[PDB]
């Protein structure tokens, strides 16, 4: 699908020439299939409006989250580019001591928009979450705490495509960072059960308490623009930096971001 | 008043090491430097074990010869005699070093070379080749030209092995294949650890002494 | 952050303050010293104050990171269908009641008395 | 030597205070060192410090000031109420930022003040949290009004749209009954170390 | 400190592996490492804790009830989760499966084959999994068995972390009822912690993380590799962890 | 086992007790499974495994607390000598001295033990008891927890004169005859008194003293260190350090015991 990667010469910085292929190619094709099987149609046409489609409904579920699954990926990779670093391939994997040492997310700090143009999307950066450094802390942490299959966001609050703040949130599997898409669905099956147990307070308290965790500032609801992915699950990092080898995978990832890309999704600010 | 030994100590002498050294360094009743030397060369084993055997062959070889002959001599006929008379012998030697009449003990030169004048350096040596036995009988006895007499002391006692020493320090190995060999006539390790850690009196609290016994187990018996 | 004093043996840790993240040892004040004395030891940092400092910074993005972990996980636990049944605030504000209920009753035959 | 040992050992550990354990002025972060047991060690009355503690004491943590005293008593309070007030905050996940234009001072003679926050919080701003019903905008939690309102372990300041007199005036000092819900909208952090949140009644 | 459990053979497994299942790498990179790597997590995590005394299966029933601390919880029921399933694999330490254990399983099953059974798990593993997870055939206090999945470090032990169905992705009605007769359960305990007593025992978990397959059998062919280990595991040891 | 477990019916779910042996099962076998927990302190691990005399360090003694001393107000000057230095307004015990009296007061009970004598446990405490009895039967000897009747040595015809003797063979056997009225009413006096906390009985260690008994105390930095044949200076407020040092000696006793026994089966 996407032009920077291909199958014979992966990216210098990351995934080795089979690693790559594990983490990528395979996984690609494994998902396109699998939603081939799930429904009759070939058609590709985009993945988040088949989403919007078949969303809030557990007979067309499935199908959901492999598109889901399909969409991240495709949105970690199209981020992504080549390195300084050498590859892993040359490199030893790191053992048990990788744990115990300390990270200089905190201190240091490397590959910032400002390098490559990139000016308004590091200012709105900084608005978001005071700096640079403290942005990049943010992301990296999150990343290894999902300790599973998921994927860490950087979103914009959309309210043109007008925005009004930056973000950043973790999905998990087969989550969507889209909010309005799935946004009180848990608000509805609730309702549901209660008219299922009058045909047949606190009950009202929880439906208060959920519209109110629900319901913005102002609008009736709120949808997130994402900017920036990046995957979390082992499929990716195990071939190349084995198992206690995530945080470097992280740190060379951001290492490899191409800003301009997310610059360019960053929508104007009010 | 002891301690125990810290949890990161290893003993020096590994197990490999002491065997190429016992290997080696055991002789018949006519053994020379020469002989052992000869060992040293054509010994096989371990690779680690014969790189050890090589180094100490080069180091035996940076040192006198004649001066380690005369120790072979020595002990051969100290282990077999009683004390006074090894001291005797001893101290007979090292008048003979002193003045040294057949001229083959490069001695006094080799101190200064050493102690008086520069730390740094080994000497070349002047003399080298194997001395006949009589030579070094000669060499290492009292003749009727210089009288030589020990200080008296207030105890003139005299003894073939020491009194006290065996009661109050680590047990041989021959002490310990001795037991075996009184339990025989099953045996197992911990069995000999309880005996020589708890049974014997003078022995229950020796510091390193069970670790002994199962290097000792290690190098000599099998299962 | 509670703090147990019961030793555990302290013959047989060997702690590398090159780093923070001892395994025996938890992240805490002491670690930071700890590797606050080793650099002065070494001489990385020649005076004492820059070496702490430095040793404070490492300290902050590990419990950053801490702080992350435990967040996402319960993240996680609330997207795969975990069910808690207290919650430590929930839990406060039980604890917070029963006193409450206790002082009512008490304040009540307080003002009975005063008014008498 | 010894001395090394006793150094590094976990009573030198404790950073020694003389300051009451009584303290009736106002609380604004934690004042001793918290100590927690084992069970396994709690019932053998041993709390790795230089005696044994009463048989009384149940709870697993407390706080001390003397290992022993002219009275042969360890002067300790069986309490460690602080450790619940920073798990409560943490729980409510409203991160503390300075409301001043200032740099985050946990990145980059010796200066006694707070470092930003004492380490209640090590959170940064920027996150959100998602769940099931989906991206949480607003955090609800519930507390009590006094009068300023308790809400899980810190009291806050109060606003709201419309005074509701039916809930207040029914029992005027008894509102410390009712627990409401509300919407925390900010934490500051003032010099003095205090924690100064912001609330809005939920009805 | 939690350090990894000495394995029976431990020098054979490392030269080959496990016979049929995993290879000399796949088996280090299921246990020789990532289970050594969960242990020093688990120690970071609980090193000056009370924790740091407790075995990691009592950690988790410890923990399960706190929402936070959910980091301790993960990681004390990967280990254990992750030694079950190494347990499960050993060849030794031919043995068939029990004849209760059939039984059981017919009384469960509506009276159908243990092979009938063990294709009903694998479908299972490939509908309601995705991602990372486990994948086990538990017993509860009523005497039949039932098939429970598990979404990354769900415990078959205690079921309000259980972890059983995903709400990141849509549900049913059924599903949701279920959840909110569970949170009734869960609140009808009464107690300070507010735990429910639950007697759920595992009697054959399978690792469904991708530290087991990925390197042997690729992204896909996950269920291929559950079959394969339900054909190949230690019977002797599932049978022992079967009766009262 | 459990011959009088009633099992529940197969279509049946299972019983309480039938549900409680199955947990007990599982515990046995799969529930310390997923790791191993090396370098950790269990309590009662120091009660029913103490280490030799010999491969006590100073570093053990210091993670017992047995380096930490009354306090710097109450102060015997007396135990000067055995004192480190002060910090944390404590005075804290010299632990190379404390082990070197240890291992000298080990070799003691060994002795006793080896010869047959009575050793007496002495430990008025609130938590000491349980250690205290585990020492007492690790020895063939004796204990006392619950107070100490001013003059069971000196007064021992009144006190000690209603309970019942024994007889004992080279081995421990009771060797069941009768002993007769004049036999029995004679004092069986300990040929050791050991007490975890001289300071709290005086009285006992005067007894001793008068009745011509060897005595073993752990001296705290606030206790007369003359009162007795052999102090070890140590912290004898604390509960854990005391069932470590009485541990210790109770297994020196042991051994001493054992050792006994061999000879008398040569
Ligand atoms: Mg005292």
């Amino acid at each position: 699908a996407l032009e920077h990667l291909k199958e014979g010469a992966p990216l210098k910085g990351l995934f080795s020439i089979e690693g790559l292929q594990k983490a990528w190619f395979d996984r690609v094709k494994y998902l396109d299939a699998k939603l081939n099987d799930c429904t009759n149609e070939a058609q590709q046409k985009p993945l988040e409006t088949l989403i919007h489609e078949n969303s809030k409904s557990a007979s067309k579920k499935h199908i959901v989250n492999y598109a889901s699954s399909l969409y991240n990926l495709k949105f970690s990779m199209s981020s992504l580019q080549g390195c300084i670093r050498t590859p892993p391939e040359e490199c030893p994997r790191l053992g048990p001591e990788a744990l115990l040492q300390t990270p200089d997310f905190n201190r240091t700090i490397s590959n910032e928009p400002l390098t490559t143009g990139n000016e308004r999307l590091q200012a709105a950066l900084i608005s978001s979450f005071g700096s640079l450094m403290e942005f990049r802390t943010l992301l990296i942490n999150s990343n290894l705490a999902i300790s599973g299959d998921g994927f860490t966001w950087l979103v914009a609050r959309r309210q043109d495509i007008e925005y009004d703040k930056l973000f950043i949130l973790n999905t998990y599997n087969a989550g969507t960072p889209f909010n309005f898409s799935t946004s009180g669905v848990m608000n509805e099956l609730n309702n549901q059960y209660t008219n299922m147990e009058k045909q047949r307070a606190k009950q009202a308290k929880t439906k208060f308490i959920y519209e109110t965790q629900q319901k913005g500032f102002s609008g009736k609801e709120v949808s997130y623009i994402p900017l920036l992915a990046i995957d979390a699950s082992p499929k990716t990092w195990l071939t190349d930096y084995g198992v206690f080898g995530k945080r470097e995978y992280l740190e060379r990832v951001w290492d490899s971001i191409e800003w301009k890309i997310v610059e360019s999704r960053l929508p104007q600010r009010t | 008043f002891v301690s125990p030994l810290p949890k990161d100590y290893v003993f020096k002498y590994s197990n490999e090491k002491l065997n190429v050294i016992e290997a080696c360094f055991n002789l018949s009743k006519n053994g020379t430097i020469e002989d052992i030397m000869n060992n040293l060369r054509q010994y096989e084993g371990s690779a680690e074990g014969k790189a050890f055997a090589q180094e100490i062959k080069t180091k035996l070889l940076t040192k006198s010869p004649s001066s380690l002959q005369i120790a072979l001599r020595l002990v051969q006929e100290n282990s077999r005699d009683h004390i006074e008379s090894a001291i005797k012998r001893d101290l007979y030697t090292a008048a003979n070093m002193c003045m040294n009449q057949d001229s083959l003990v490069e001695f006094s030169e080799a101190t200064k070379h050493k102690l008086i004048d520069k730390q740094r350096v080994p000497y070349p040596w002047t003399k080298k080749e194997q001395l006949f036995v009589s030579q070094l009988t000669s060499i290492t006895s009292p003749k009727p030209s210089l009288p030589m007499s020990l200080l008296r002391n207030t105890s003139n006692v005299t003894w073939t092995q020491y009194p006290y020493h065996s009661k109050y320090q680590l047990p041989t190995e021959q002490e310990i294949a001795a037991y075996i060999e009184k339990r025989t006539n099953k045996v197992t390790e911990r069995e000999v650890l309880n005996h020589f850690a708890n049974v014997i009196p003078s022995r229950r609290g020796k510091l390193g002494i069970q670790s002994l016994c199962k290097i000792v187990c290690e190098r000599k018996c099998e299962e | 952050r509670p703090k147990i004093l019961v030793e555990n043996e302290i013959g047989d840790e060997n702690y590398d303050w090159s780093h923070m993240l001892q395994i025996g040892r938890p992240l805490d004040g002491e670690s930071v010293i700890q590797r606050t004395m080793y650099l002065i030891k070494t001489k990385q940092y020649g005076d004492m104050v820059e070496a702490y400092d430095h040793a404070r910074y490492e300290f902050y993005a590990l419990r950053m990171q801490e702080e992350t972990e435990q967040q996402v996980a319960l993240e996680e636990a609330e997207m795969f269908g975990s069910l808690f049944g207290v919650s430590a605030i929930e839990h406060g504000i039980q604890k917070e009641q029963e006193v409450l209920d206790v002082w009512e009753k008490k304040v009540v035959e307080e003002t009975e008395l005063m008014a008498a | 030597t010894l001395a090394e040992l006793l150094g590094r050992s976990r009573i030198a550990q404790v950073a020694n205070n003389h300051k009451p354990l009584t303290y009736t002025g106002k609380k604004f972060h934690p004042t001793h060192q918290i100590i927690e047991t084992k069970p396994s060690t709690l019932y053998r009355q041993e709390w790795g410090l230089k005696s044994a503690i009463p048989s009384k004491i149940k709870s697993r943590y407390l706080v001390y000031n003397d290992l022993d005293t002219l009275e042969r008593i360890t002067t300790f309070e069986p309490r460690g109420g602080t450790q619940w007030n920073r798990l409560r905050f943490q729980e409510m996940g409203v991160p503390i930022v300075s409301n001043i234009g200032r740099q985050n001072p946990f990145f980059k003679k010796f200066n006694t003040e707070i470092i930003g926050t004492g380490g209640l919080s090590y959170s940064l701003p920027g996150k959100l949290k998602n769940s099931p019903n989906g991206v949480i905008q607003r955090t609800v939690v519930p507390g009590r009004i006094l009068n300023l309102a308790a809400i899980g372990g810190f009291v806050a300041d109060v606003v709201f749209f419309q005074s509701p007199p039916s809930s207040f005036n029914s029992m005027g000092d008894f509102i410390r009954m009712k627990t409401f819900l509300f919407e925390i909208l900010e934490a500051s952090m003032e010099k003095n170390g205090s924690v100064s949140m912001h609330a809005r009644l939920l009805e | 400190i939690h350090v990894v459990p000495k394995l029976p053979n431990s020098k054979a497994l490392l030269q080959n592996g496990v016979p049929n299942i995993l290879s000399s790498s796949g088996f280090k990179t299921v246990w020789f490492d990532y289970q050594r790597y969960l242990c020093d997590k688990l120690t970071l995590a609980t090193a000056g804790q009370s924790l740091e005394s407790y075995y990691p299966f009592h950690i988790l029933l410890k923990t399960a009830g706190n929402p936070l601390q959910s980091n301790i919880f993960n990681l004390a029921s990967s280990i254990h989760n992750n030694h079950l399933f190494v347990e499960n694999i050993l060849p030794s330490a031919k043995t068939e499966p029990s004849r209760l254990f059939l039984s059981k399983i017919k009384d469960s099953f509506n009276g159908s084959d243990w092979e009938v059974v063990k294709e009903e798990m694998i479908y299972r593993a490939e509908n309601e999994v995705l991602g990372q997870g486990w994948l086990f055939l538990v017993e509860n206090n009523e005497k039949k068995l039932f098939i429970l999945t598990s979404n990354n470090n769900g415990t078959p032990y205690y079921f309000p972390r259980n972890q059983s169905f995903d709400l990141n992705s849509a549900i049913s009605i059924d599903e949701f009822a279920t959840l909110k007769q569970m949170k009734e359960l869960i609140g009808k305990s009464t107690k300070l912690n507010g735990k429910v007593q639950d007697w759920t025992m595992p009697i054959i978990c399978v690792n469904l993380w991708d530290h087991a397959y990925l390197h042997d059998y690729g992204v896909g062919n996950r269920s291929k590799y559950v079959k394969n280990v339900l054909d190949n595991l230690n019977w002797s040891v599932v049978n022992n962890r079967i009766f009262s | 086992p459990y011959p009088n477990l009633i099992p529940s019916a197969n279509d049946k779910p299972y019983s309480s007790q039938e549900l409680f042996l199955r947990q007990l099962n599982h515990s046995m076998r799969t529930a310390k499974l997923g790791a191993t927990i090396s370098k950790v302190y269990y309590p009662h691990k120091d009660i029913f495994y103490p280490p030799l005399p010999e491969n006590i360090t100073v570093e053990s003694l210091m993670s017992a607390g047995v380096h930490l001393g009354q306090s710097t107000s109450l102060w015997r000057s007396s135990t000067q000598s055995y004192i480190y230095g002060e910090y944390k307004g404590i005075h804290i015990i010299d632990l190379n001295q404390t082990l070197s009296y240890l291992k000298r007061a080990a070799k003691v009970v060994e002795g006793v033990s080896e010869s047959g004598g009575i050793i007496l446990f002495l430990g008025t405490r609130q938590g000491q008891k349980r250690g205290l009895e585990e020492a007492a039967k690790k020895t063939h000897g004796y204990y006392v927890s619950t107070r100490w009747i001013p003059g069971t040595l000196t007064n021992s015809t009144e006190i000690s004169g209603i309970w019942e003797k024994q007889e004992i063979d080279s081995n421990d056997n009771p060797t069941e005859r009768a002993l007769s009225p004049n036999e029995t009413s004679k004092q069986v006096k300990p040929d050791l008194l050991v007490v975890l906390n001289p300071t709290e009985n005086r009285n006992a260690l005067l007894e001793a003293i008068k009745s011509r008994v060897p005595t073993i105390a752990i001296i705290d930095t606030d206790s007369e260190p003359s009162l007795v044949t052999y102090p070890i200076p140590g912290n004898d407020d604390s509960l854990r350090s005391v069932n470590f040092l009485l541990g210790v000696l109770a297994r020196a006793g042991q051994r001493g015991l054992q050792n006994r026994l061999a000879r008398n089966n040569e």
